[PDB]
């Protein structure tokens, strides 16, 4: 018996080094293992041969010319075919088709959110730097206008006046209290500054972190009925455009609505080149596809993507051979017998993740992290003050 | 001795003020545009030094101060006289009130000035974000100085009276 | 014969209209209403645009009428199904079918936008009323702690009772029972006012709410500050000088009496007046105009209050009407099925520019906070002045 | 010529001590003063007269017999008909309807929010008064220990002790600080106690204005569509029922498939017992009607109701007479001669609102009153303990 | 004659049986399926229920087959339109269309609901790490600022740094321009921890999310904590006892030895056995019976994680199939309209218990602020005993 | 004079406590449902007067602290041992070290009540609210009179010593 099968990512691949490999050993992938295991339930000996069109079926509405790989069943070049090949009411009254041995379904495909690393400086964010600058000027100009009226033909000193300002204004009391009037005035308007600029700090960072916490990323399909920011587009032609025109759903009536009219060309010509497209927006354009092709490309090429929610369309793959057979008996009996033993869940494990190149909401320590810094330097300096002035002495 | 290191410190503060106003890099806006206080000055497109005045026009009244540098210079009136009161304490001498006098103008030099630098930043404000420039800091770091000038005239003022 | 006239939402010439000739070379509303009409009457349509431009008017000199209303009475066109308003003297000319939506006169105004935060911006969290009830009560306590006393002077006890509010501890402490009673209850004061305010400012920062200026036409009658006009002459600026009710009498004494005059040529005009004052012009049209200009590019107005006036348009026939008669009959049915709502429905709101709110906190700029920078270096200069004037007079 | 109408509301309603009336004296309402307008501008003398059946017209599906205004109409008893009468494609038919005089709609009708005055003490609501009891117990309890291992055979005297305990809780800093190892302990687990207390009850506050202030009222008849919580029903029968089954709308196809399945029956037989039906759910259920009836119900009779959002329904009374009537010319320009000049405008006004018996966001006075009770209260006593201890010495 | 079974979602017999005599006895998605069947097959159907109550399997003693299957082979019914699993052994008998929809094995727990805060429950807003290296840090200040020094020792700068932290003034104060260098950069420490523990515990009682404890298959193949089972004897435990990959062969050998066993009779008993336990049993079944519990009264159990194998329900017919062909071809066509979908959105979703989110701010009881109140008295009862021995051995 | 004035309320605090544990009338919880501590009594229903005993049985170790009243009992024991330390204080006099004693055990008394209070409201807590009944304030008024008596005692030993 010949094999008709068609090459697209893990199904079929040619083997490395094809040069130096003659018949079967040419070729590797999953397929490849499906064909082996029920050539030996049935009993017959196979050769692998590729597709001529490198389609994978459609009729021309003129001639009744099939192009593909059903194409080469109908008059019948091979014997049956192993390809991931769609079930239709088209496809069913030309080509008898089996049961069906994997299940696919319409899901979304993002941008991965990369892990934000938070800045080491990340809790100077509520107030901006040109403030913390003028806080500085501030403390220097209290302090040199407080030890002028302090002391006048006295405790406030050069180095006690400096000492008070920095004790204010981090709300850690008083040693010595001003005793003039003059001393006063200018204490009680340094207080009423610190009051205000501590509680606008505090009140910020307290709405800073309750809009972070209540953020939901785009989940379900209904998500992506009601958001105008993101984008979403599928391929310029195929079974998933088509499906959406004639589409009596609930919100995917206004989904297609939304889609039909884009400033851009939202509709996508390349799968592998629309891929590229989601890479480039970073979290601005999403691309919906098949759930078995969005699955793979996570895993194999650099990770930069995602599957997320749940499975929306409602689609098998098959083996066909054509009507008038006598092959469909054993084959069809043996796809089942495969499945329920679990002969494809554990290959579909091997050529997806075995065969792959991928894989509490407190106060994180690495946002405090630069303030602890701060805490160190300062005793770094605190140590060179001693060494410095027991030499002088 | 500690005394003829204050005239140093008064004519460079006197300085850094003079050139902060004079020269045109405070601020860079998008090409490239090297705006000072009184001349946005432009590069890098079709005129390349080609410059022309500011276009200015409660509200009302902020816009009037920020169009004519009132704070920034009184600062430098302020200053230059501090520094010419150091000078005629030094000629006639034995007077005790001479550089107390001259303290107060170093001391309001800063105060006039920190307003100077609040005023700007309230009118500037209203995404590519603008950049300081070179000749803002030297507004920044006459004050720091003037305030050091002021303390150093309130010592000498406390020796010889005691 | 159908006789139309070009609107902004209710006939549209077509991209590539040199490409389709026929009745592809248009679309809209009133292209669709039409077919709907035809649908229960057995006529042939022609998309046919008046040459003049013109709704119909007969002149003062001419006593003439022009447009699709001058084609209907001298027996030109057949029918008119175009956004005309039905009023009395047409009546006596032309009949008229019912009704199919209604209209009236409307308040626009630019989008409210957010607000620059000048000085003493950092008040909005308490009442004005509050503020000075701390000032007198301050006074209060510091006055009867001197009494209670009788060491605490009259300056002395005002000063303890200042560092008690801004929460800073000094040496003076109340010796006596009684003093002792007056600090604890003072000190109580001062908790539950700073968490108060820490709590209210939180809650601004985290949901920002921006509330328009007016709420109807009354509002805009007593608050009398923004500019308010219509047309040099039309439909509108005819109801505004003959009115009976006050409220209108007084806005007509406006109208009329304004410097300088608040009227613009076109419509067009009158929308460009509104977004280049920003909140200091409001013009007043047709809600039914006003509703498709909030819908389209780049959005920057918005309908407010009720209507005015109830006025409604309806479809055009000559004077006689033998097939006027069939097709008044067949919009009254298509308006109970709700295929007029359905297809203003697709024109006004599916088709439009503007339709999810995502809300980010943003860093506070030194502009909000200015205020409290102004009272630290004035209060600094006032300072050195007392200080002054007290050595000074104490020298002589 | 003779009127027939009918008794509903402002409409008509007969004259008070109608007993000592006669004619056209013995009525008073709207569709009165329209009456006398239209008489003059045309040129007839009317005589008001009450229709036989009280019915608005509806014809029976077996016999052809009109009952009600339109039904007097049909054989001819009286001239010209006067009475709030919505126009149908049924009604055109066999009555010839005039130009439309008012526009109806179909509107919400809720319970109107209370002026919901604050509580004198709504300051305390953050933290339960269970907390608040145990924080006064606590208190006596780390003073009385403090005053015992503080002296032991010292400035900590019994009203000494008890001075430190309150000024540490207030966090107005100290006068003098425990000097032995045994005081120290007992002083540092209060300062501990004293942080997180006062920080909870500053957090929760935050929490409790944040939510309250995020809150939307029922506007528009899309957040009716998007709530179950808040009930909504309409009439047993009538144009606002039949409307609802026929609707090809976006969300009201939606809203009528929630109201065919309810727990307790949602409509209502009377119209009048629906409006008591909202004050006893207050802000519960909601009743659906004319627009027109709506605004009349919201003015007279006591104010617990009020008109919200925008009109749904497009529908328009009439003046009704019928086909083949040489009283159409005169009566149709008549009825636009009032409209444009405003005839019926000021007389709208007249009748609803001039005959009627009903009618900033920071921080209030109010919510903070109660702390300002507790303050003149301690001086009081403050007063008073002045007043005992000179008397004595 | 049309054979189906008496299911929960798929065939009810409606209110008020007697009244209505016919095809108006029952309704669901199956009698609706069935009618679509027919509109592209010229079939009467009339609504039979098989006696037996059973799906179908040859028993081990008899081996001849029962219910809807037994009926089909032995010749007695004509079409089998029910929820019946497609499976190696019923395809050798009779033959089966294609699948109408898909479903799986999957996980359920009960809702997630609310936990109780017990004790140290108020050190949640910062990580376990930042609470130890604030106690480290502290020691480090309070020994450099003695070795700075060389009054201050050991004992009295511990205290000082204490009091810093708690935020108090006290009348401790270094007098060294090293120590004053030290002292600032403490300082600025206790301000930034303090006001980011308030701005966090905020956040947590605006919004709160009630998270899932498992989340995968390999999640409760780690955790071992929550019991999981299957029915005695069924489809889904003939799977887990002939498994090949090792994640299910590690949760038979649960399965088999658990103390006790975890099996029941009947799913409805697995149901009430997953309420009644309380975040303690998890019960495995069919996706498809999941999802319609879940949206059933009163709601308190939810699906999650992904399937585990896949199996779908198609229309059974008897061996040879003369009528079988066409019945085929009509399903998958209207699989491809979205009448499927549609049906299942109608019954599932629409016809539904629970459904908008309104949250309001309680105030806070005693039970979450229990823990710094043991803390208290705890160290009250400890200061009495220290000060107490410190005066006995004082004596002697 | 003051030292039998402590006699007359180590007595006091003794009853009240004695007749908080006593008297079955603590909670109020929906009919009416008057329970105490070890005995929940019912009223206005179909039994009115048939009691029996509560059935209560990190989250385990409350609870068995709650069905044994350990520390309002302990606090009864360390009040009544204090009265009788005081009498033993009359007799056999000048011992120097004998109401210092009764002093620890008051204040003891209050620090074991106060755990008491809370571990109940602790207990109790998982729509009609609760309501305090009058022998639960009896516990209350107790932890006030002891702390009081306790300050008493503490002011006898100091003037003794001095
Ligand atoms: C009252 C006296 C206390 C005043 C103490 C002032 C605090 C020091 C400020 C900045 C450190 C310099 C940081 C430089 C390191 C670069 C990364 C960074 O932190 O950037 C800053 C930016 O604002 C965010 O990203
Ligand atoms: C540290 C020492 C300071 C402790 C000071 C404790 C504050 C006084 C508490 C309540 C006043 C009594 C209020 C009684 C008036 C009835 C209305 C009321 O306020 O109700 C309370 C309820 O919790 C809300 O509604
Ligand atoms: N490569 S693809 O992006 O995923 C993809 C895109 C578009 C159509 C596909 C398709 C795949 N597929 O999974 O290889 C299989 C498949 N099978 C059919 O029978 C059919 O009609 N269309 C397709
Ligand atoms: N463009 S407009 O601003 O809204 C407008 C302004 C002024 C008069 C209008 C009018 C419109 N209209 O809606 O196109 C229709 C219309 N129809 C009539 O019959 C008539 O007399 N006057 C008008
Ligand atoms: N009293 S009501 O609640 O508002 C009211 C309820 C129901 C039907 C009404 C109706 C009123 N109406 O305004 O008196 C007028 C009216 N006119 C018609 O022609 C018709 O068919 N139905 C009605
Ligand atoms: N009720 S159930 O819990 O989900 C359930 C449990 C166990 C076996 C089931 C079954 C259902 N089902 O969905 O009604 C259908 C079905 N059909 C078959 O053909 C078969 O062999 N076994 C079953």
């Amino acid at each position: 018996y010949i094999v008709t099968t068609i090459l697209e990512d893990p199904y079929v691949m040619l083997k490395k080094n094809a040069n130096q490999f003659e018949g079967n050993d040419r070729y590797e992938g999953y397929c490849v293992e499906l064909a082996a295991e029920i050539a030996k339930h049935v009993g017959y000996s196979y050769r692998l041969e590729i597709v001529s069109d490198g389609k994978y079926g459609a009729r021309d509405p003129d001639t009744k010319a099939w192009n593909g790989m059903v194409g080469e069943l109908v008059y019948g070049r091979a014997d049956v075919a192993v390809a991931p090949l769609t079930i239709t009411l088209v496809r069913e009254e030309v080509i008898d088709f089996s049961k069906p041995f994997m299940s696919l379904g319409i899901s979304i495909m993002i941008k991965k959110p990369q892990k934000s690393k938070p800045g080491v400086f990340s809790f100077l964010d509520p107030l901006a730097y040109e403030i913390w600058m003028c806080i500085v000027f501030a403390y220097i100009g209290v302090s040199v206008v407080l030890f002028l009226v302090s002391r006048f033909s006295n405790e406030f000193g050069i180095f006690n006046s400096l000492w008070f300002s920095l004790g204010a204004f981090m709300q850690q009391g008083c040693d010595i209290s001003p005793r003039s009037l003059s001393g006063r005035i200018v204490g009680g308007v340094w207080w009423f500054f610190t009051l205000i600029i501590i509680s606008s700090y505090t009140a910020n960072l307290a709405a800073f972190l309750t809009v972070e916490r209540m953020v939901s990323p785009i989940e379900s399909a209904e998500d992506l009925a009601k958001q105008t920011e993101i984008a979403y587009g599928t391929l310029e032609a195929g079974s998933t455009k088509e499906f959406f025109r004639r589409s009596k759903i609930a919100v995917f009536e206004k989904m297609w609505t939304y889609m039909k009219s884009a400033e851009p060309s939202v509709f996508v010509r390349t799968t592998e080149e629309g891929m590229i497209r989601v890479r480039k927006s970073k979290g601005k354009y999403a691309y919906l596809l098949e759930s078995t092709m969005n699955e793979y490309i996570e895993q194999r090429k650099p990770c930069d993507t995602m599957k997320v929610g749940g499975n929306l369309d409602s689609k098998g793959y098959g083996i066909a051979t054509p009507k008038g057979s006598a092959l469909r008996g054993p084959v069809n009996l043996a796809v089942l017998k495969l499945s329920e033993q679990g002969v494809l869940d554990k290959l579909k494990s091997k050529w997806w993740y075995d065969k792959g190149e991928c894989g509490t909401s407190a106060l994180s320590l690495s946002n405090v992290a630069g303030v602890f810094y701060i805490l160190i330097g300062g005793l770094g300096l605190a140590m060179l003050v001693a060494l410095i002035e027991f030499c002088y002495k | 001795v500690q005394v003829l290191l204050t005239t140093i410190g008064a004519f460079a503060a006197f300085g850094l003020m003079t050139i902060a106003i004079s020269t045109d890099y405070w601020l860079y806006t998008r090409g490239l545009t090297h705006s000072g206080l009184w001349r946005i000055c432009c590069l890098e497109g079709l005129k390349r030094g080609v410059c022309v005045k500011i276009n200015h026009f409660a509200e009302y009244l902020l816009r009037v101060v920020r169009a004519s540098s009132i704070f920034p210079i009184l600062s430098a009136i302020l200053l230059l006289l501090g520094g010419v009161c150091v000078a005629a304490s030094r000629v006639y001498k034995s007077k005790r009130n001479i550089i107390l006098g001259a303290g107060i103008l170093f001391v309001a030099a800063g105060l006039s000035n920190i307003i100077g630098v609040i005023v700007y930043i309230s009118a500037n404000a209203g995404k590519n974000h603008y950049s300081y420039g070179w000749s803002f800091y030297f507004g920044g770091l006459s004050f720091i100085l003037a305030e050091v000038i002021g303390v150093l005239a309130v010592n000498i003022y406390i020796e010889r009276s005691r | 014969v159908v006789t139309t006239i070009l609107e902004s939402p209710y006939v549209m010439m077509k991209k590539n209209h040199e490409m389709l000739e026929g009745n592809e070379r248009y679309e809209g509303y009133c292209v669709d209403l039409a077919a709907e009409i035809a649908k229960h009457c057995g006529f042939k349509y022609k998309l046919t645009i008046v040459g003049d431009g013109k709704y119909g008017a007969r002149d003062a000199d001419t006593k003439i009428w022009n447009g699709m209303v001058g084609e209907l009475v001298y027996g030109k066109a057949d029918i008119a199904i175009a956004p005309l308003t039905i009023t009395l003297v047409r009546e006596e000319v032309i009949d008229f079918s019912k009704p199919f939506m209604s209209l009236g006169i409307s308040i626009m105004i630019k989008k409210p936008q957010k607000s620059k935060p000048g000085v003493f911006s950092f008040l909005d969290p308490l009442a004005y009323e509050i503020w000075m009830c701390i000032v007198f009560a301050y006074i209060g306590v510091s006055v009867v702690l001197f009494l209670v006393s009788r060491e605490f002077g009259i300056f002395n006890s005002l000063w303890f009772s200042l560092g008690a509010f801004m929460r800073q501890g000094c040496d003076i402490s109340p010796r006596s029972l009684s003093g002792r009673i007056v600090g604890g209850v003072w000190w109580f004061f001062t908790l539950i006012i700073i968490s108060s305010y820490t709590a209210n400012l939180a809650a601004f920062l985290t949901v920002e709410r921006m509330v328009s200026p007016i709420e109807s036409a009354e509002d805009l009658s007593k608050q009398t500050e923004i500019a308010y006009g219509t047309l040099d002459s039309g439909s509108t600026k005819e109801f505004f000088r003959r009115s009976k009710i006050a409220v209108f009498d007084k806005m007509w004494t406006y109208m009329r009496s304004a410097e300088p005059s608040v009227f613009v040529r076109t419509t067009a005009e009158g929308v460009a007046r509104v977004r280049k004052s920003k909140g200091k012009y409001a013009y007043l049209l047709e809600s039914t105009m006003n509703e498709y200009i909030e819908q389209r590019k780049p959005c920057d107005t918005m309908k407010v209050g009720g209507n005015l006036d109830s006025k409604g348009y309806g479809i055009a026939t000559p004077k006689g009407s033998s097939l006027g008669t069939p097709v008044n009959l067949a919009v009254l049915k298509l308006s109970e099925q709700g295929v007029l709502d359905k297809l203003k429905n697709k024109w006004w709101y599916d088709k439009g520019e503007c339709g999810g709110s995502k809300e980010k906190t943003s860093a506070l700029s030194l502009s909000n906070v200015a205020g409290v920078f102004y009272i630290l270096v004035g209060g600094l200069g006032l300072a050195m002045l007392v200080a002054l004037i007290e050595f000074c007079y104490k020298s002589r």
